[PDB]
């Protein structure tokens, strides 16, 4: 009854009455991925398949040319004990491994998060730091810039060299062409609607609304930069 | 909260501004004790207004 | 006369003739183009709804739930009580074993419940919280239990009421978690005893998530026409001005919205009496004007 | 006709967004009885609102 | 002679070391074939625009400067 | 042979056929065609209306529908009555512009600027000393848009 | 909240019709209406050039408005008046008529400045209960008004 | 950085697989796992 | 890397022990307390905490040869406005020291009244010794039309 | 070139002074154009940045003409001289 | 010539794409003229099998592929391979190859790195009877036959697992390391535990067989309920 | 300096350039010469590169 | 009226207070009509008075150049930059007009 239907009612982008997500140019959000709430995505940012990003409880900021990964859940907290803003902030060239969970945190530029990491609320990862795949950053913990940490709880290993930082930046830049290759496979016009069957509601609306404005106003002049656009 | 922009509701009530913004004592007083003033309390704002005048 | 008649005639002619013709031509061209592009192309598909999947007579009973994410997976013998919430990407494979979810039990994103045994059941009590990326295999979770982000509960585990598992904690197989105790680490071990403030904040977080589940359900469960109206409203608000917003609020309150109605303004703005104060407002302990608490300053 | 390999050539969803004044008497073709009734009401109302303006304009013309 | 899918073949008789080595070699060979195919497709994508639009560009430049 | 008959419904197309790219003739230059009435008043100009002017008005009416719809396509938050009224206003404006064009064509025919069906007894023939367009027009489509003695 | 795209399109349409009239124009080179206006090739070419440039700028403005709407219908009505009355200046045959035409165009430009949008619905939620003073509108009006006064009197 | 493919098909890379040997028995609970590739 | 005293196997320090507290008197006479970090500008900290009373028209200034560099490059253009002024209490103002000539130019060119303790948040760089620093933030002027947007 | 044709060496000098000062006035902004990261200056519509194909096309035509105006300048000069010749001055 | 064939393939593909574009645009314009809102409907564009140009996933019809899953690029599945719900095999930069009777758990993510050192394949290869639990992450790793990987396990680049090796759940295999045959390894950095017994091997074999049977039952039920496309 | 030997003539050089350490990804060592004047990958003349796996699977599927 | 270098600060203020679209239209109107007619006053309309206009134009141009040479490098606003670009072009065109009327 409530949940009985054959066609899924899932949308990648959603808002809660005031919280419209914003996505930059050349940014690919996978159809499986869900991005709901006050979420801002920068330019060339790629969110892979089956990743959830909820900015409903608080704002979420995502930098430019970052990779989020697969099966990654990013969400905010109501507040922090220190009184700091609880919004999620991620810098540029940040790579987040798959299976990872991000709480209200502050990730700076060129940070690399391994696969399956768990960063808890209040964590502050500085520029260039790296995290082992199966490590946990406890709440309110500061990871210094250009340092390597591993384990659960995370513990220091050694400092990172300019070569390692350059390699991380290069990988972040390299993800972009794969994202574009995935993007090119979708046409700007969705053809799924052509596969449905007319229903009574479709053929005769129950109630009518007053024509105010079409959301696709001027789309005959707008460029189809992102094929996955409503 | 529906129709209030970035304002969000807490456990015991709904805030009067965006999350990271500062709470306003004058607005709190207006809401809680609307139209009622036992005495003309001289706050920092009142003192500064007097000085400016 | 002539001009408006020509306008109406052209509108009818277009809507009745050009619309269908262009539609048919476009569909034929789309089919031809897809055929040409094959086998190196894919076309959009009607993604199946995997909520409430029946396997070998096992029918999920989830109708008494507040929020079920549209992209979640619920298969087989999955029973959920009133107020339970299952969020995006959660997979509940109940065919491996029965999956019982209590009242007001929250399961966050990408949470997978799979019984490692052939028919062992998974039982979750009321007011239980399971965070994102959690993995419960088969265990007895009592009421008011908390499971952190990226936490794994192994087979045969039993955690009692008011037992907290820290995020990123792997509970060893066949482990008992007493009440009002915090277990953290990998392998998980007892750390300390839950303080009243920690318990209060955990309860507040659980209540906040339960309430947010209602908003998520309201957003997700919308018709196509309602979603189109929401898109139109957002686009209109992108250009609405302060005067338009003020007019919206005024019409919601009930102010006159027409010139002939302007003469009865006083009946809607001033004549209406103000609601008397609640009697509870007369019992406040203190009435001193509010000021910021300057502790720590 | 109704269906092809995957595309429904008869797919149709009616646009629920229609102007409020659709089917109003004034919107009927000029010269009809319904249109004349609506226009007469509109003209009477306009004259009542502005007796002086209607005079100065129509009588002068 | 005939194509054999080493990954999908039966390697239980061989020792684990030999099995993994054969799998690695087969994977390397198939990856090389895929690399050649994708490189050829990229080369075709390079060649097509040149042949199609070289003469038009020269025509435009010749008209502009002469 | 180069211009449409001034008495035909297509006689209004001679406005686009011009001997030279100038706007107006010099003060003293003889008009290309005999003058019918130099000091023409409004009443006589209206009386001189012709099938060419009627055809210009018909062209304006025919072309005002696509243009009116094009203008209306940028309209939002509009009721049906207001949309129809705006369409009527734009179409009437286009038709009035057509009427103005017909009036100007009648004035030109009266003054001899455009082909009025008459020809001077002795043509004043130029010497085409500078010729950058004769061969181009002959080998191109623009020979239709120019008038040569 | 009606978008002014239709007003801009109407302005473009009537400008194009005026261009057609200029293209089809014929007559003698002389002055008309009491020698207050000059009708010659150079003046008509200036008129046509002004009209063409106004048409192109109106097209670009229409595209921008379709992109985003922060301008009211009165703004583009003022632009319409300016476009209609400004090319007539080059047809002036006397300094008197030139002065009157430029005064009319100045009034139209002052109207355009008056109808400038003032308050925006931005993302700043910190000034809800505080007074913020911006003098740009008054400065524009003051300087335009007084420069016009000085120029007109001189 | 460099993006070329190491595994070329024009010829087989000369190698010795006997200088380094991977341990496969007698491990402890504190010893790290061995390395899969040991060709020089 | 560097600027830390961690050895292999050590636990990360708490952000609470590293946050530098700034106390502010808001434009409305109330008191606020925010947290910042060393290495980021006071303007960045104030904007992150969303403190009212600062317009920041230039939004920190240029991205190269910035005023935040401890040795200020002589080829620096300095601040591009004076819309982030803050009055700093004498104990920390004396530690901050004399003003850069460009910063003083902008401060004096500010349209609103200025104080001898006034300074630009973008030009201020957060330091450890600034802990518990007390400042006041009156309302700053609005420069151009784009501020309202 | 026209100033030289009219034999105005002082006018050429002042024109050159103004030209070089204005040239640096325009050029100095290229220094500010440098940014630490890539900016986000596009309006968001339907949850995505709004890029206008029509304005991009107009900018492309303007860019082409800005780059290759020298090639086609003879035609524009001819047209402008033709327009100005009607003036008898 | 192969180059000419590739050029012709690209040309015909581009022509087909342009034809699709024009057809869909005509359909939308017709809907606009007809006052139809069918086109505007936002429907998930997720495609279970997403082929990159010249890289089409291939799988035997006997395989069960979860509709929630996503196979992209050069992916190769065996006879009765099972892919769990929500698991994604990106395999876009390089190929992903799977065995005849392997099981991939729900939410499993497989993606291979751009490049590796000489002699190390940059593609994921999995044995015939491998069982991979839900929530596992794999990157350019080689797995032999009869290998069980516990749930929430991370396997990095250049990591080779021999036949019969078992990895406990909640453990990570460091990149470029070997897991010998018949041994149990556990811990976030894998550490030697013990040598497997015949009883454990039989239990693992039975578990993977049961998983394959469960996958067959899921495929049958989904086909019955119209949630599975009859390929 | 005595140990330094990027090439494998004196000190043996692994085909895998480096030994990866735990908690770090496996990346190739930066080469001594970083010249980018590299051609597209070269293959033997008449190299067989048909998608044999795909062809076999399609044939089996029928 | 125009806002030429001697009297330019009001133009700077107007540009600061105007929207970008208003500047877009105003620059077009100004340059294509007002300044063109200003030039035609000396070239075509009042050419008989060039024996007096030349010295006034030269003095105005010199004063404006020497007054803006330093001011144009003191601005810190986009609107000011646009306005001063317009002013510099106006001064250059005035010099060209002097050369023409020579
Ligand atoms: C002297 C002092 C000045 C005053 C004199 C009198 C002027 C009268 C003018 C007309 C007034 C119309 C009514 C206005 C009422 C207002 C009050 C009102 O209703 O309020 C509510 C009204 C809203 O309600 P509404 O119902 O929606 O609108 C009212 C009506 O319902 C709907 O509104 P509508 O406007 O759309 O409807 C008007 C329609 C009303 O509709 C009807 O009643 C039915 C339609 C009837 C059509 C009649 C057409 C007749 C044409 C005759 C042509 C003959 C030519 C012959 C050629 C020669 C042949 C041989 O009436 C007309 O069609 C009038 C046209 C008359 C043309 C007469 C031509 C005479 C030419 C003389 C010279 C001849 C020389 C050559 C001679 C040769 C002889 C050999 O408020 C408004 O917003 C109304 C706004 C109207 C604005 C009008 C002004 C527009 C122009 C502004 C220009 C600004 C300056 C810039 C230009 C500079 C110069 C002007
Ligand atoms: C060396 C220095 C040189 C400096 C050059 C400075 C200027 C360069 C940039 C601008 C040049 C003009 C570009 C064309 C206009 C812009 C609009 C347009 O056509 O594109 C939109 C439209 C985009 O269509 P879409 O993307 O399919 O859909 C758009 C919307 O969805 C749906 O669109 P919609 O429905 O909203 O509107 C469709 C309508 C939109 O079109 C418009 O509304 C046009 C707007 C501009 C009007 C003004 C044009 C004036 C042309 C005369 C020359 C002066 C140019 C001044 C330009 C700058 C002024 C500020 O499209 C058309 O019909 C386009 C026709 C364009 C040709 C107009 C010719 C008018 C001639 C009138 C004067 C005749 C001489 C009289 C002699 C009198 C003697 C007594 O473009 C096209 O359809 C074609 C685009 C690609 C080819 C463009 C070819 C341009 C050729 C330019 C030649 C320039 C003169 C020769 C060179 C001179 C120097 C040697
Ligand atoms: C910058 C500003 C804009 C540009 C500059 C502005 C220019 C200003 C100066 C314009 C002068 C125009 C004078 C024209 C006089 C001749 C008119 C004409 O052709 O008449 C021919 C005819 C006469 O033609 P005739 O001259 O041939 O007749 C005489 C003929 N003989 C000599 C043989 C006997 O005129 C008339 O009969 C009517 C005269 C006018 C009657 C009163 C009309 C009042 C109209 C008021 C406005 C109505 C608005 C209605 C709107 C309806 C819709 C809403
Ligand atoms: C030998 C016998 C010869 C017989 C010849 C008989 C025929 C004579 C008439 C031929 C007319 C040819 C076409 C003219 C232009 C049609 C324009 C049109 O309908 O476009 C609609 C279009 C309307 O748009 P649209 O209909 O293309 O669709 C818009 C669709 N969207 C909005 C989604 C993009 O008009 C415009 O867009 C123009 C807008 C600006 C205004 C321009 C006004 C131009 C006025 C031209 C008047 C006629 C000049 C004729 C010159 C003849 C010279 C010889
Ligand atoms: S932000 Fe402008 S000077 Fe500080």
């Amino acid at each position: 009854t409530k949940y009985g239907e054959n066609i899924s009612k899932h949308r990648s982008l959603m808002s809660l009455y005031d919280l419209h997500p914003q996505i930059g140019y050349q940014s690919y959000i996978a159809p499986n991925s869900t991005v709901i709430g006050e979420v801002t995505i920068g330019n060339e940012t790629t969110v892979w398949y089956n990743s959830v990003i909820r900015g409903d409880v608080n704002a979420v900021q995502i930098g430019n040319n970052v990779s989020i990964g697969e099966n990654v859940v990013i969400h905010t907290a109501g507040s922090l004990p220190t009184g700091q803003p609880a919004s999620v902030d991620i810098g540029h060239y940040v790579i987040i491994g798959s299976k990872s969970t991000i709480y209200s945190c502050t990730i700076q530029d060129e940070v690399v998060i391994g696969q399956g990491c768990v960063i808890l609320e209040g964590a502050r990862i500085e520029k260039g730091a790296m995290i082992a795949a199966n490590s946990v950053v406890p709440p309110g913990r500061l990871i210094p810039a250009g340092t390597l940490w591993a384990g659960n709880p995370c513990t220091f290993v050694r400092n990172l060299t300019k070569s390692e930082l350059a390699t991380n930046i290069d990988h972040a830049k390299k993800q972009l062409h794969l994202a574009q290759q995935h993007r090119y496979e979708y046409l700007p016009y969705n053809s799924a609607y052509l596969q449905k069957s007319n229903s009574e509601e479709d053929l005769n609306p129950t109630k009518y609304d007053d024509v105010t404005i079409n959301y696709n106003f001027g789309d005959e002049e707008r460029a189809q930069e992102n094929p996955l656009k409503y | 909260v529906k129709g209030k922009g970035s304002i969000r509701k807490g456990i015991h009530g709904e805030g009067f501004g965006a999350p990271s913004h500062a709470h306003d004592a004058l607005i709190h007083q207006i809401k809680q004790s609307k139209d009622t003033m036992d005495y003309q309390n001289i706050t920092n704002e009142v003192a500064q207004n007097f000085a400016n005048h | 006369m002539l001009r408006l008649r020509l306008f109406d005639a052209y509108e009818k002619i277009s809507m009745t003739f050009l619309g269908p013709l262009y539609r048919r031509i476009g569909k034929s061209l789309a089919q031809t183009g897809l055929n040409i592009q094959q086998p190196y192309t894919s076309d959009d598909r009607l993604v199946p709804s995997l909520r409430n999947i029946r396997v070998t007579n096992k029918i999920p009973s989830i109708n008494d739930s507040e929020f079920i994410a549209p992209n979640s997976v619920v298969i087989g013998d999955v029973i959920t009580k009133e107020g339970s919430s299952i969020w995006y990407g959660a997979t509940l494979r109940g065919e491996l074993g029965p999956i019982e979810i209590g009242k007001q039990t929250v399961i966050q994103d990408l949470v997978n419940i799979q019984s490692g045994k052939q028919n062992q059941k998974t039982q979750i009590g009321d007011n239980v919280f399971i965070g994102p990326n959690s993995y419960i295999q088969s265990s007895k979770i009592n009421d008011n239990s908390f499971v952190g982000m990226g936490s794994t509960v192994s087979t045969g585990c039993n955690l009692a009421s008011n037992a907290v598992v820290a995020a990123g904690s792997v509970v060893p197989e066949n482990t008992q978690v007493p009440s009002n105790q915090i277990w953290a680490g990998s392998p998980a071990q007892y750390l300390r005893d839950i303080t009243p403030e920690e318990r209060q904040v955990l309860q507040e977080h659980h209540q906040e998530c339960v309430q947010l589940a209602r908003i998520h359900a309201e957003e997700t469960e919308k018709s196509f026409r309602e979603v189109l109206n929401d898109f139109d409203r957002i686009t209109a608000e992108a250009e609405y001005d302060h005067e338009s917003l003020a007019l919206q609020k005024m019409r919601d309150l009930g102010f006159p919205m027409e010139g002939e109605e302007e003469e009865y303004i006083e009946q809607r703005v001033f004549m209406r009496e103000q609601l008397p104060p609640l009697e509870s407002e007369f019992w406040k302990k203190n009435y001193d004007p509010y000021e910021q608490d300057l502790f720590h300053f | 006709d109704f269906f092809v390999d995957k595309y429904n050539f008869s797919r149709r969803v009616v646009d629920h967004r229609q102007p409020y004044d659709l089917n109003f008497s004034i919107n009927n073709p000029v010269g009809s009885r319904v249109w004349f009734k609506a226009w007469k009401q509109k003209a009477i109302g306009n004259f009542l609102n502005l007796v002086g303006v209607h005079y100065a304009f129509y009588g002068a013309g | 002679h005939q194509f054999e899918n080493v990954l999908l073949s039966n390697r239980k008789n061989l020792t684990p070391q030999e099995s993994v080595q054969k799998v690695i070699n087969y994977a390397l060979l198939q990856d090389a074939k895929q690399r050649s195919r994708t490189l050829r497709h990229i080369k075709a994508s390079w060649v097509i625009p040149a042949l199609l639009f070289t003469y038009p560009a020269w025509y435009l430049a010749k008209g502009a400067v002469n | 042979s180069q211009t449409f008959a001034h008495d035909s419904f297509l006689g209004g197309l001679n406005l686009f056929k011009r001997r030279d790219p100038r706007f107006v003739l010099d003060q003293g230059e003889r008009p290309p065609y005999p003058i019918i009435n130099s000091n023409s008043s409004f009443v006589d100009v209206l009386s001189n209306f012709n099938k060419a002017d009627f055809g210009l008005v018909l062209f304006s009416a025919a072309i005002g529908f696509p243009l009116s719809r094009w203008v209306l396509k940028g309209l939002t938050f509009s009721s049906l009555n207001y949309r129809r009224g705006l369409f009527s206003s734009v179409y009437g404006g286009v038709i009035l512009w057509g009427l103005v064009l017909g009036f100007n064509n009648s004035y030109y025919r009266l003054n001899g600027f455009v082909d009025n069906g008459l020809v001077w007894k002795r043509k004043e023939r130029k010497l085409n000393k500078y010729d950058f367009t004769s061969e181009f027009e002959d080998n191109s489509f623009f020979k239709k848009l120019r008038i040569r003695d | 909240k009606q978008n002014p795209s239709f007003i801009i399109r109407l302005n473009l349409l009537l400008n194009s019709l005026m261009v057609l009239y200029l293209i089809t124009f014929n007559g003698y080179s002389s002055t008309f209406w009491w020698s207050h206006f000059k009708l010659n090739n150079y003046s008509l070419y200036m008129y046509l050039l002004v009209i063409i440039f106004n048409n192109y700028f109106l097209y670009i403005t229409e595209k921008h408005i379709k992109i985003l709407n922060n301008y009211s219908i009165d703004y583009f009505f003022s632009i319409i008046n300016i476009t209609l009355f400004i090319p007539m200046i080059f047809l002036s045959n006397t300094l008197f008529t030139f002065f009157f035409l430029i005064e009319l165009v100045s009034c139209a430009i002052f109207y355009k400045f008056i109808v400038s949008k003032i308050s925006f619905k931005n993302s700043n939620y910190k000034d809800n209960y505080f007074s913020i003073f911006s003098k740009n509108y008054l400065n524009v009006l003051f300087y335009q008004y007084w420069s016009s006064f000085f120029s007109s009197v001189m | 950085r460099q993006n070329f493919a190491k595994n070329i098909t024009t010829t087989d890379i000369p190698k010795d697989s006997h200088h380094f040997a991977a341990k496969r028995s007698g491990f402890t609970q504190t010893e790290q796992a061995p390395f899969a590739y040991n060709d020089v | 890397a560097g600027n830390h005293h961690h050895h292999a196997g050590d636990q990360a320090d708490r952000v609470a022990d590293k946050i530098i507290w700034i106390n502010i008197q808001n434009r409305i006479g109330q008191f606020e307390r925010i947290s910042a970090f060393e290495g980021e500008s006071l303007l960045e900290a104030l904007q992150r905490n969303k403190v009212a009373g600062i317009v920041a028209t230039c939004e920190g200034g240029e991205d190269i040869n910035t005023m935040l560099e401890k040795p200020i490059d002589p080829v620096t253009y300095g601040p591009f406005c004076s819309s982030c002024q803050v009055v700093v209490s004498n104990p920390w103002r004396n530690k901050m020291g004399n003003l850069h000539y460009l910063e003083e130019r902008n401060l004096v060119r500010s349209s609103y009244p200025t104080t001898e303790n006034s300074r630009l948040a973008c030009c201020i760089l957060v330091e450890k010794w600034m802990n518990e620093m007390i400042i006041s933030i009156p309302q700053n002027p609005n420069s151009v039309y784009e501020d309202n947007m | 070139l026209y100033s030289s044709f009219k034999s105005q060496y002082l006018l050429i000098l002042f024109m050159t002074i103004l030209n070089i000062f204005g040239m640096y006035f325009y050029i100095q902004n290229l220094r500010f154009v440098v940014k630490k990261n890539k900016s986000s200056i596009l309006n968001y519509k339907n949850y995505y940045v709004n890029i206008n194909y029509s304005i991009t096309l107009n900018i492309i035509l303007l860019n082409f003409f800005n780059f290759f105006g020298i090639l086609f300048l003879s035609d524009l000069i001819i047209i402008l001289n033709y327009i100005s010749s009607y003036i008898y001055i | 010539m192969k180059l000419f064939q590739a050029m012709w393939t690209r040309t015909i593909y581009s022509i087909g794409r342009m034809v699709r574009e024009t057809g869909l645009a005509l359909d939308r314009y017709g809907c606009k003229l007809e006052q139809d809102i069918s086109c505007y409907e936002p429907l998930s564009r997720h495609r279970n099998i997403l082929p990159i140009y010249d890289l089409v996933p291939t799988f035997y019809h006997s395989t069960f592929i979860a509709p929630n899953s996503s196979l992209i690029g050069a992916v190769y599945l065996g006879q009765n391979t099972v892919v769990g719900y929500g698991s994604t095999l990106r395999g876009d930069n390089h190929a992903i190859r799977v065995g005849h009777n392997t099981v991939i758990g729900d939410k499993v993510a497989i993606s291979n790195v751009a490049t590796l050192a000489a002699g190390i394949p940059v593609s994921t290869n999995i044995g015939n009877h491998v069982n991979i639990g839900a929530g596992c992450v794999l990157q350019s790793c080689v797995v032999d036959d009869n290998v069980t990987v516990g749930h929430n396990t991370v396997i990095l680049e250049g990591s080779v697992l021999e036949r019969g090796s078992v990895i406990a759940p909640n453990s990570l295999v460091p990149a470029g390391r070997l897991i010998p045959s018949g041994q149990l390894w556990a811990g976030s950095p894998v550490r030697y535990v013990r040598d497997l017994k015949e009883e454990e091997i039989k239990l693992n074999l039975e578990q993977t067989e049961q998983n394959l049977s469960i996958g067959k039952t899921h495929k049958s039920s989904l086909i019955q309920q119209e949630a599975y496309d009859r390929l | 300096l005595l140990k330094f030997d990027p090439f494998g003539f004196y000190s043996p050089k692994l085909l895998s350039e480096n030994r990866p350490e735990e908690a770090m990804p496996f990346y190739e060592d930066y080469p001594q010469n970083d010249s980018h004047w590299n051609l597209w990958e070269q293959f033997p003349e008449d190299f067989e590169d048909s998608n044999a796996e795909r062809e076999a699977i399609l044939k089996s599927n029928k | 009226k125009l806002g030429i270098a001697p009297i330019q600060l009001y133009k700077i203020e107007i540009y600061k207070g105007l929207p970008f679209l208003s500047i877009f239209f105003y620059t077009t109107f100004y340059f294509l009509i007002f300044f063109l007619f200003f030039s035609l006053l000396f070239i075509y309309y009042l050419s008989a008075l060039n024996n007096f206009f030349w010295i006034i134009l030269l003095i105005i141009s010199i004063i404006g150049i020497f007054y803006i040479i330093s001011i144009i490098f003191d601005i810190n606003l986009f609107k000011a930059f646009l306005a001063y670009s317009t002013i510099i072009n106006s001064i250059s065109f005035i010099l060209l007009i002097i050369a023409i009327i020579f």
